């Protein structure tokens, strides 16, 4: 008896025991937990090769558990009926706090408790830096350590005292820290080893903005084009159904081909094939959202429409050409800024993104006064027709719009098929 | 359509980058009310729980400040007895007493 | 491996059937062989040679075998550039001078390597000699019209060459199916 | 379109191969200033880096 | 052996300067708590003006 | 083995289409088996037989 140790469930007796839910899935504990805290069964380890031990007695526990994890850490714990019969309160902290000048004052008080000397200009800028973190304009990031730590790089920059300026140059320190992936695309475009174009108007062909694969994910415009054959209903996206992906659809070419097949109809099935394709092998697009700069591409390959290259796309679509709201708006619409002001802007650069993103759209100081100076623009669309009527400049239904210019697109290729049918009947 | 200036800034206007400002500590678990609750009826309970959030958030912080300025009579001293040469008990002594 | 593509079939199939349009159908079938493989190209890349070399067949158009053509390019036609464009040139000068500098011999790559061009003090040489070409292409066309010797300009163009050879294809296609038919 | 070799020319050009040359040693992390800016951020707030 | 001594946790007051290839970190930075400890990214460009 | 003509039957149907003209395919389908199932004919080529 006198060889018997405390663990945690010994010294927490009348008090709280505070785990990790990621702890105890990870080292496995979390079964013999479960049975100390159903059972009051708790034994100290045995070795084994030890030649006997100590049968414990079972012991009534007194202790109260509080768990802490993050949401993936306990969805995982969930599962089994034992961890809701026990653990019944669930406290539960948003990722995000109202963005609200009660809010501004707590954030302050607490960076003062931390141990920081803060300005008004310093502590405005750390809580338009929360709101640009959280990337919502009207919710700040509620994880206080990212938080403190811009605060503390901040406070080592402007020596203890945390002005705006100071602040200003903690959070552009943190972007040029790991910028060295932008720095390479853009002096890479520089160089014209990556060609994009973001000045004039081509067939097929439009800048669709992208994420690279970094912790902080950077933004960037990829050259993403559409290539319209005669030939069956059928799309192909190179990117997405690349070898074995030709069985499996991804949610996204179905949607493409549904948009097609219902809005455009003369004929009794698209008579069209279309090839998306993007620059490189940085893009990595996730299948289950269907851009709506592949459907503008797809729509200028179709009708044979110049878009315009100044304006990068970006946006989801479904199947009825309402855009989606997409994640990482900032990082989309500042790399095309980056990219744009590498080349040197020229007054009619700009990006078309969705409308549910409006409130998402926390930006730069630099890509604001672009804005002031109308040297940049923000393009909000609510429907793939829109921003199709921006790109080519001109609207659907009138003399000579979009609309017809479709229909004579797929009337030449449905032509061309009558034609090949009649080349085999003879 | 074209998003104007004044609809993109997100930006509240600095009043000035000097003067210190001097402000009150904020309540513990500030913006997180649903938290503090439940963690309210947690200690007030004694029902298991579990705190769940994003990483970074300090939920450890918060909840070890919480925890500290609660209080609860002095637990008692634990000890193991035991009632054979292989038979131990965990046996809970009064405050003092061990 | 053939129900893998790659990603460089498609490519050529899609830039194959969009930039020539006149048929319902593409009724060309591409075989792409390497005699003595050495080479263990890259899945992801679509080399200019194998686009040009394509071309060339279905137009039957006669390929230079004095210039050598690498890069990779999309289903546009915009030729990519590629890495390691300074060992490739340098191995083509090395074959060419161990086989002979003819004064016609070149190298055709994209012109988004330029600023990648650091070649040795032989190889600049020959250059400076005017024994060695070096081309720069921005499309495949370019490549293409290099290559073969001839421009689209006026009667008797690549343009035509490839269409008249995707017509006469078809036309036996379809004298074949008529032939089944009757 | 056949480049000139000028545009293909990139050696700087040599002046000549005597007289030794002597420079000052440069400072730590020369053409690095990320990593320089970087690390001087660290030690001097302590972070792990 | 039986068992050890039970250690203490002792408060860190060491900087941990990981070295590593973009590889290297790219099999790490996938866990969070790497973010939460190391905050500053001395990068080396792997070319120089 | 119902997939792909294995080139031994397109050999066949090669023969009676040229060495018989009469029309562009073949009239006819021929069923050709075999008594019992020890034979196990190798596909290389369609036999005399």
């Amino acid at each position: 008896v006198s060889l018997i140790r405390p663990g945690a469930v010994h010294r927490a007796q009348g008090g709280y025991l505070i785990l990790d839910a990621l702890s105890l899935k990870r080292e496995g504990t979390w079964e013999a937990f479960k049975r100390a805290l159903r059972n009051g069964q708790v034994e100290p380890v045995t070795e084994p090769q030890a030649p006997a031990g100590l049968e414990v007695e079972p012991f009534p526990i007194q202790m109260q558990v509080i768990l802490v994890g993050t949401p993936e850490a306990f969805e995982g714990l969930e599962e089994d009926p034992a961890f809701s019969e026990l653990f019944r309160i669930r406290a539960e902290f948003s990722p995000t706090l109202p963005a609200s000048p009660e809010n501004c004052t707590a954030l302050g008080g607490w960076l003062l408790a931390q141990g920081f000397q803060l300005t008004q200009g310093g502590l405005t800028r750390l809580y338009d830096e929360a709101r640009r973190m959280a990337e919502q304009r009207d919710r700040m990031d509620a994880r206080l350590v990212e938080i403190r730590a811009l605060a503390e790089e901040a406070a080592v920059l402007g020596g203890g005292l945390l002005t705006a300026e100071s602040v200003e140059q903690a959070i552009a320190a943190r972007e040029h820290r790991s910028f060295l992936s932008e720095e390479e695309f853009l002096r890479a475009v520089q160089e014209g080893v990556i060609r994009l174009r973001t000045t004039g108007r081509a067939v097929g062909e439009v800048n669709s903005l992208v994420v690279v694969e970094a912790a902080p994910y950077w933004g960037r415009p990829a050259r993403l084009t559409a290539r319209a054959a005669p030939g069956r209903d059928h799309l192909i996206s190179i990117d997405r159904e690349a070898g074995l992906g030709g069985q499996i659809f991804h949610k996204a070419v179905l949607t493409l081909a549904g948009y097609l097949r219902s809005r455009y109809i003369e004929h009794g099935s698209l008579p069209v094939t279309i090839s998306l394709a993007f620059e490189q092998n940085y893009v990595s697009i996730e299948g289950d959202a269907a851009g709506l700069a592949e459907l503008v591409a797809a729509l200028s390959a179709i009708g044979n429409l110049p878009l315009r290259q100044d304006l990068a796309v970006t946006g989801a679509v479904d199947q009825t050409g309402k855009v989606l709201a997409v994640g990482a708006i900032n990082a989309k619409v500042e790399g095309f800024f980056r990219v744009c002001k590498a080349l040197g802007l020229s007054g009619t650069q700009g990006v078309i993104l969705p409308e549910a993103n409006l409130a998402n759209l926390t930006l730069r100081a630099e890509v604001l006064e672009a804005v002031r100076a109308g040297q940049f623009h923000i393009y909000a669309v609510e429907t793939a027709e829109q921003a199709l009527e921006i790109l080519a400049g001109a609207r659907m239904e009138g003399f000579r719009g979009l609309q017809e210019k479709i229909r004579a697109g797929l009337e030449a290729f449905a032509r061309l098929e009558e034609g090949h049918d009649k080349e085999d009947r003879e | 359509m074209r998003l104007s200036y004044e609809a993109l800034e997100w930006r509240t206007p600095i009043e000035n980058s000097t003067e210190p400002v001097s402000l009150p500590p904020p309540p513990p678990f500030f913006g997180q009310e649903r938290a503090r609750e439940a963690l309210e009826l947690a200690i007030r309970g004694g029902f298991h729980a579990y705190l769940v959030g994003p990483p970074s958030l300090g939920k450890h912080e918060a909840l070890l400040a919480y925890l500290s300025t609660q209080s609860v009579e002095t637990p008692p001293d634990l000890l193991y007895v035991p009632l054979s040469e292989r038979k131990v008990a965990v046996l809970t002594l009064p405050s003092g007493q061990e």
